[PDB]
């Protein structure tokens, strides 16, 4: 896309105003599934996303792998059991998507993760 | 004298304009309706909407 570049620092700029106005992102982002399929206009779209069940049960038109999987970028997932060290065994884990605040005026930021776990409870 | 030159209806062109039946009851039907329904055809666009 044209102009993107700009429009990324935009909404960096928009989302650190978001924190010194006490007006957090988590009250601004409900979250979806992830996309599978899309048909595009010419800068118009219409993306599809799982809501329940697991992904691969779903269908993609793209006829080279029908099914899909998760990607997060790893630069951002953060493990928390290894982190914490609770000595456990992998077994099944939860996922969550975690938000970061900071505030000092005109001095502020957001950090994102992705956490996977066993603790059904973070706080 | 002076004769009197007969009409009939179903001899002018004017009749097909109306479909006419008798209908000897019709002194005792109420409010009487015709039932009519009809489909649109429809074609088929793409794209996102």
């Amino acid at each position: 896309d044209r102009r993107t570049a700009a429009r990324l620092e935009r909404f960096a700029t928009v989302l650190r105003a978001m924190i010194r106005s006490h007006v957090f992102p988590h009250r601004a982002l409900h979250v979806l599934g992830g996309l599978l399929g899309h048909v595009t206009q010419d800068r118009l779209a219409s993306v599809t996303c799982v809501a329940r069940g697991d992904q691969e049960a779903a269908r993609t038109n793209d006829m080279a792998a029908r099914r899909s999987q998760v990607h997060v970028p790893a630069c951002a997932l953060m493990d928390v059991d290894r982190e914490l060290r609770l000595g456990g065994d992998d077994g099944l884990r939860f996922a969550y998507l975690v938000f970061v605040y900071t505030q000092r005026h005109r001095r502020e930021a957001l950090r994102v993760h992705v956490a996977v776990s066993r603790l059904p409870e973070l706080g | 004298c002076s004769t009197l030159s007969l009409v009939r209806f179903l001899e002018l062109g004017l009749s097909v304009a109306c479909v006419c039946t008798k209908f000897p009851e019709l002194s005792y039907v109420a409010e009487g309706t015709i039932q009519f329904e009809v489909q649109q055809p429809m074609i088929a666009r793409d794209g996102p909407h």
